[PDB]
């Protein structure tokens, strides 16, 4: 159940990290 | 960036400018807009944003950092007034050269 | 800017200030004039802060013989760091207004975790680790070993401070923690000990509430010299809960296991001592027979002879007897029971441990521990907690209870029983502050009605005034949504809280609000279970996808690191065009720690009235004691704490700089006549029937209009 | 196509998994199912 | 818990005044 | 319950907390599975220590520390002596002076022989049984009832 | 009425007008089929909280009413009975009854089993009597139902 929150927040985290070029 | 890739090749005597009609406060971006903003200042591209029903952070900093203005539509008359105001030539900044 | 305040003309830096600031200052002045404590509320932080400092400084300059020092306390160090910079700014203005420097000093105090510069502890980041090492570095044996000049890693900053830093007190100025550390580095003096010493030669001192509530640190800073000084709380709306929590202590299975391992370590140390030499340590035995620091307050602590515990063996045996009894009493398998006197009576009956020697448990422990030349207290901490608990429960329990729970908290059942010495009143614990200092001012925001406080805390308020923001435009817009667009009541009733329609109404409301509210928006839930259930329900539905598609979403958890990263990503998302949504539990540590600003929590959503699980033993003991002792009704206080905590989490949207914010409450309960009266005056007066019972759609429409009206300049 | 491509471009696990487990003698909807199932 | 209809008719027209 | 159990039958203790350990003068953990063997031979002799027991001398206890078991048993016995109340002493030192030797006796009796301890106890009993023990018995039982109430 | 039920303003108006005070008023409510007339009837029963009898013009309607009662009210399936010749639910075993004008208004000889229920229906007093498609009610046979059944209020 917590994996849903973790995944949804991972998704938003990865979308933000992808939106930040090195 | 598409505008900058075009306006960067423009001459120096011409006032390079962009008018943004922002509608949906959410906007996807592939990279940190602050670098692009710094690049816009360096490119001397005057950017002014007009927000419809939205008072966005990025638009606030983008305008005021670049020297442009960010305004939001109060009503139809405000929208008409804001565009009418933008028809005026931009006042030369102390950083602007002839 | 000279202000024509009631008592005197007050110099102020800004050319323009709002009308309510004059009222707040001249009202607060009454506490000084009447030589007594009082309570008041003011939304703005910076405004009430700068006006408070101006008022108290002008009053102090006018009546230095009446008020020697100002003691200011605030929620946290990051806030304190800004306040002390505002004082410096005020002093810079005052120096410019005066045209010359004056003999004035102000400084902010902090724990050694932050306020330290020693290289060996600098890589450490846990507070107890830094404190344990610092204590060891400053310990008399290390100092003696340093005086022996043998090869030893020592705190040169301490030795140079004790030699020179103590010899010359700092003359004047304002020193922030970062500036105090740099000063300490430049001077080669311990910032913590230098600041502590500077309290003896300083006019203003700043530290958080626990530096005043916990007697060990509070006594050192609240000495009798401050017999005619003023103490002011700026955001202690939860002073009761923090005070009670600072007095409460929790014991657990693992704690006792650690205490046993520590006890075995003490035994090994005693053997090492006995095989080396114990006669030198018996020098302490003389003063003990003659007759970290304990949490017992000034009037409760006494230097009375420790009783039958006259030797290390007696103390270790006495501790063994208690630890075995505590383990036994903790491991008992039974329902949760409260034994305030019975635990002590049981201790005397079951193991024949009398309260008299037990009263000196922490006193003897520290003395023994000190004579034992232990490495550091960091690992011995559980044993010290047990000893502190033991002396505390044996000394007094009038304002406490002993609760035994077969399982850990936050879990339905676990094979790790726990015991609580739950405190239940703030008045007797905070009593020394009001008794010693000539005036106490309880200032806060999101402050529920003031008349409850004289009941929970023993004080006679000179002032009882609630201020409301005065501005050319309504920068804040509170609104209550009582009905869903599905023509159904949106109330968070305990049985209705789980209703899929209410859950869906919150999701639709959040979906629309998150789409129309710019930058960062935040929503507070009653608990992680309901939040997860709600999120899971929204994930089964399209609601969660539509929300995330419309704007990024983040959710808070019990993990400080994960929430910190998520919050930083949420803020960074708000900086960029992506924007973000933050879902959190009202009672979560993030809600009490986070500060909301423009585009960072521009709108705050509260889902339902935040009522804690009323079956929790902590609530039961607390609530029945307030009714039995202070006569406050169960639903009265329970609603007050819910109203207070809701306003606290929701009212943080307004902090300063005159930036707009929205506050939407998704529960018709808040619109009830009593709940409205319990709501703070500034919210209550901005709230109106047009926004008192809005439908979800009406809320979105009024919010969109308000945002359009706030975007233009004043 | 945009479903798998948006996920593949957005998530590192799918990015690496699709590179190694690229669809062969199968239907792309099966790979989608293997992810969301 | 009684229903909303126990109070009476709405009488909306009574709000008008002259 | 958490401890392994008797040096011989360390298995039922893990199953349930209903079964309790028994204390004896020898300070040895015992229970029915082991106790039944102690009656068939010796009839009251500690298995490992061999010390005889005058009777069954079994008492229910729920402490894993055998030293506390002994110390409590010793404590309970010693409390019958030296327990005169504070009004007997004018000086602050006296209130805890005898408690020092008493705690030494109680503690030392957990390890050392009671030869000197019993002699001292008897030498003081001959004096304390006359008045102070008679008086303190009343005050102790009275204050014990006050502790219960 | 389970909170799943949603009440529209016109529905609420009609109910408020029917329940002008703590006493239910008898009369006719005219609402289109798409307007949820069934929900109003179910709501009225939930309001009266007393034994009620629903009569439909057809067995299909009787089925519709059963579904609507379960769909909108906390009542369980065993507590609802569809007194009908084609189907039996032991009506005497429960409080809520559903039937048709053709059954109760029946002019010819009743079946022995149906007579048992009808006598029980005749002897019991109905707090609320819901009549669907009452335009048929003025019929010579259907109007007899009003004399056969004893009801405190009829909607
Ligand atoms: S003595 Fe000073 S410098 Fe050394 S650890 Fe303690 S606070 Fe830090
Ligand atoms: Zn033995
Ligand atoms: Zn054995």
């Amino acid at each position: 159940n917590a994996a849903i929150i973790k995944r949804f927040n991972h998704h938003s985290a990865m979308v933000l990290a992808a939106g930040l070029r090195k | 960036s598409i505008a900058m890739q075009t306006l960067k090749h423009m001459p120096g005597h011409t006032s390079r400018e962009v008018l943004i009609i922002f509608s949906s406060l959410t906007t996807c971006d592939p990279s940190n807009i602050y670098d692009l903003i710094k690049t816009l200042k360096a490119a001397k591209i005057r950017v002014s944003v007009i927000g419809l029903s939205a008072e966005v952070r990025v638009c606030t900093v983008l305008a005021r950092e670049t020297g442009g203005t960010y305004h939001v539509i109060l009503d139809e008359s405000h929208y008409k007034e804001l565009l009418t105001h933008h028809v005026s030539p931009p006042p030369a900044s102390s950083s602007s050269e002839c | 800017m000279k202000l024509n305040v009631d008592g005197l003309l007050v110099y102020f830096p800004y050319d323009y200030i709002y009308p309510e600031q004059f009222s707040y200052m001249r009202e607060l002045k009454r506490t000084l004039d009447a030589k007594g404590h009082g309570v008041l509320e003011m939304p703005s932080g910076t405004g009430k802060t700068v006006s408070l400092l101006a008022l108290i400084m002008a009053y102090q300059r006018a009546y230095p013989l009446e008020v020697t020092k100002l003691i200011y306390c605030s929620r946290t160090v990051p806030e304190i760091e800004k306040v002390i910079e505002e004082l410096r700014k005020l002093l810079n203005f005052y120096e410019k207004q005066e045209g010359e420097k004056l003999p004035f000093l102000g400084l902010a105090l902090s724990s050694r975790k932050n306020l330290c510069i020693h290289p060996e502890v600098t890589p450490l980041r846990f507070g107890k680790d830094v404190d344990g090492k610092c204590h060891s570095l400053t310990a008399s044996y290390v100092r003696a070993q340093y005086q022996h000049d043998t090869s030893l890693p020592h705190c040169r900053f301490y030795e140079e401070f004790d030699a020179h830093g103590r010899e010359v007190p700092l003359p004047a100025g304002i020193y922030n923690l970062d500036d105090l550390k740099a000063l300490g580095r430049r001077q080669g003096w311990c910032p913590y000990f230098l600041a502590r010493y500077s309290i003896l030669h300083a006019n203003v001192v700043v530290y958080s509430y626990h530096y005043l509530l916990d007697p060990k640190i509070a006594d050192l800073v609240s000495k009798e010299l401050a017999r005619k000084a003023v103490v002011v709380f700026d955001e202690a709306h939860n002073i009761d809960n923090v005070c009670i929590d600072s007095m409460s202590v929790n014991l657990t299975r693992r704690t006792l296991d650690r205490c046993q391992g520590n006890l075995e370590t003490l035994q090994k140390t005693v053997l090492r001592i006995k095989e080396t030499d114990e006669q030198r340590l018996r020098d302490e035995y003389r003063r003990l027979v003659e007759g970290a620091n304990p949490v017992l307050p000034d009037e409760v602590l006494q230097e009375a002879v420790p009783g039958s515990i006259r030797t290390a063996e007696h103390f270790l045996g006495f501790l063994r007897r208690l630890l075995e009894y505590v383990k036994w009493r903790l491991r008992v398998q039974h329902v949760v029971q409260e034994s305030p006197p019975a635990f002590l009576s049981g201790l005397a009956q079951r193991v024949c441990i009398q309260r008299k020697p037990l009263r000196f448990c922490a006193e003897r422990l520290r003395s023994l521990l000190h004579t034992l030349e232990i490495t550091d207290l960091a690992d011995f901490s559980p044993l010290t907690l047990l000893a502190n608990f033991a002396t505390l429960v044996s000394t007094y329990a009038k304002g406490f209870t002993i609760i035994i729970e077969p399982f850990d908290d936050r879990t339905p059942t676990i094979a790790n029983p726990i015991l609580h010495f739950s405190c239940m009143d703030a008045s007797l614990a905070i009593k020394p502050v009001f008794e010693r200092f000539q005036s106490v001012i309880i200032t806060s925001g999101t402050l529920s009605p003031l008349d409850i406080y004289p009941k929970i805390l023993d004080f006679h308020p000179v002032t009882m005034a609630t201020f409301t923001m005065t501005l050319a435009r309504v920068c804040l817009c509170p609104m209550i949504i009582g009905r869903g667009n599905d023509q159904v009541a949106i109330s968070s009733k305990f049985e209705t809280r789980e209703d899929i329609a209410v859950i869906r109404n919150y999701g639709n409301l959040l979906l629309e609000m998150s789409a129309v509210v710019p930058d960062g928006i935040v929503a507070f839930f009653t608990s992680y279970q309901y939040m997860e259930s709600t999120v899971a329900s929204w994930y089964e539905q399209g609601i969660l996808e539509n929300i995330q598609r419309n704007k990024l979403l983040f959710i808070e958890t019990q993990d400080g690191a994960e929430t910190s990263v998520a919050l930083e990503k949420y803020q960074e998302a708000c900086e960029n065009g992506r924007g973000a949504i933050l879902l959190s539990v009202a009672r979560g540590k993030v809600s009490e720690g986070i500060d909301f600003v423009h585009h960072y929590g521009r709108a705050v959503i509260m889902f339902g009235v935040p009522y804690v699980y009323t079956q929790s033993r902590i609530l039961k003991a607390r609530l029945e004691y307030l009714r039995d002792q202070f006569q406050i009704r169960e639903n009265d206080f329970l609603t007050f704490d819910a109203m207070r905590h809701a306003a606290q989490c929701v009212g943080r949207a307004i902090r300063g700089k005159t930036d707009y914010g929205l506050m939407v409450f998704a529960d018709k309960r808040f619109a009830r006549g009593d709940k409205r009266g319990k709501l703070p005056r500034w919210i209550q007066e901005h709230l109106t029937d047009a926004n008192l019972n809005l439908t979800v759609d009406e809320g979105v429409q009024v919010a969109k209009y308000f945002l359009r009206q706030m975007a233009q300049p004043f | 196509s945009d479903i798998i491509e948006s996920i593949f471009r957005t998530y590192p696990a799918v990015k690496m998994k699709y590179a190694e487990n690229v669809p062969h003698n199968m239907t792309e909807k099966e790979f989608w199912t293997r992810f969301f199932q | 818990r009684t229903k909303r209809w126990e109070g009476g008719y709405e009488r909306t027209w009574e709000i008008l005044k002259e | 319950m958490d401890d392994q159990g008797c040096p011989r039958c360390k298995t039922t203790k893990y199953r349930n907390p209903s079964l309790k350990l028994m204390v004896n003068v020898c300070g040895h953990t015992l229970c029915e599975s082991c106790v039944d063997l102690l009656f068939v031979r010796g009839a009251g002799n500690c298995p490992e220590c061999g010390t005889p027991l005058r009777k069954s001398n079994f008492r229910v206890q729920l402490f894993e520390d055998p030293t506390v078991d002994k110390e409590v048993e010793i404590r309970k016995k010693v409390l019958k002596i030296y327990n005169k109340r504070e009004e007997d002493f004018p000086s602050l030192r006296e209130y805890n002076d005898f408690l020092e030797e008493v705690e030494e006796i109680v503690f030392n009796l957990t390890n050392n022989v009671d030869l000197d301890n019993t002699k001292k106890k008897m030498e003081i009993y001959q004096k304390e049984n006359k008045d102070v023990i008679q008086k303190n018995k009343l005050k102790l039982t009275r204050e014990q009832e006050e502790l219960e109430e | 009425l389970k909170p799943t039920a949603v009440l529209r303003p016109y529905q609420e108006k009609s109910l408020r007008k029917m329940f002008g005070n703590g006493r239910a008023r008898s009369g006719v409510i005219v609402l289109p089929c798409g307007a949820g007339k069934s929900l109003v009837g179910v709501t009225a029963a939930c309001t009266v909280r007393k034994r009620c009898l629903v009569l439909g013009n057809s067995a299909v309607s009787v089925e519709q009413w059963k579904a609507q009662f379960k769909m909108w009210s906390t009542i369980d399936d065993s507590q609802i009975c569809r007194f009908t010749s084609d189907a039996k639910d032991k009506p005497i075993g429960c409080s809520v009854a559903i039937s048709t004008y053709s059954m109760l208004g029946h002019t010819t000889k009743r079946s022995w089993e149906a007579e048992r229920v009808m006598e029980w229906l005749k002897t019991q007093e109905w707090g609320l009597m819901i009549l669907d498609e009452v335009h048929t009610i003025p019929a010579k046979m259907f109007r007899r139902v009003l004399t056969i059944v004893q009801a405190h209020c009829k909607l």
